[PDB]
């Protein structure tokens, strides 16, 4: 629910 | 991993609001296979609960049951200073997959890939 819900972490 | 304090940003308030909206679909999918369904009032014969209402219409007598065990993960990330950034896209899983026309929208389970940061974040929160 967090990752591929319009989310990027870098 | 000891954690002391945190000064979180104002953006981190709608994650918990959007949690229950998507978790009630899996709760309905869990309890619809059984003999549980919406009704009038809690009773053992009709198999009714007070939770069985829409995800927005959750009573004050129980709300923290959904919202408790999420935010204590983000302390271990954000206190040391891990990132929770976001793109400009937002709603993605809407396209990619009973009062008020309710029914579940099952997210796929047989598709996943992991890397350094992804396995790190998953193991951090589950830890």
């Amino acid at each position: 629910f967090l990752q591929i819900s319009g989310y990027v972490v870098s | 991993v000891d954690t002391s304090n945190i000064t979180i940003p104002e953006k981190l308030e709608y994650f918990i609001n959007k949690y229950a909206e998507h978790s009630h679909d899996k709760w309905s999918m869990d309890k619809l296979a059984n003999g549980w369904i919406y009704g009038e009032i809690y009773s053992d014969s009709s198999k009714i609960q007070p939770l069985m209402k829409p995800y927005k219409l959750l009573s004050e007598k129980e709300k923290e049951i959904y919202r408790w065990p999420i935010k204590e993960s983000l302390k271990t990330m954000l206190a040391w200073g891990w990132r929770i950034e976001r793109t400009r896209e937002g709603d993605s899983m809407a396209l990619y997959n009973a009062a008020h026309g309710y029914s579940p929208r099952a997210i796929d389970m047989s598709n996943v890939t992991l890397s350094r940061d992804l396995h790190a974040m998953a193991e951090m929160m589950a830890e």
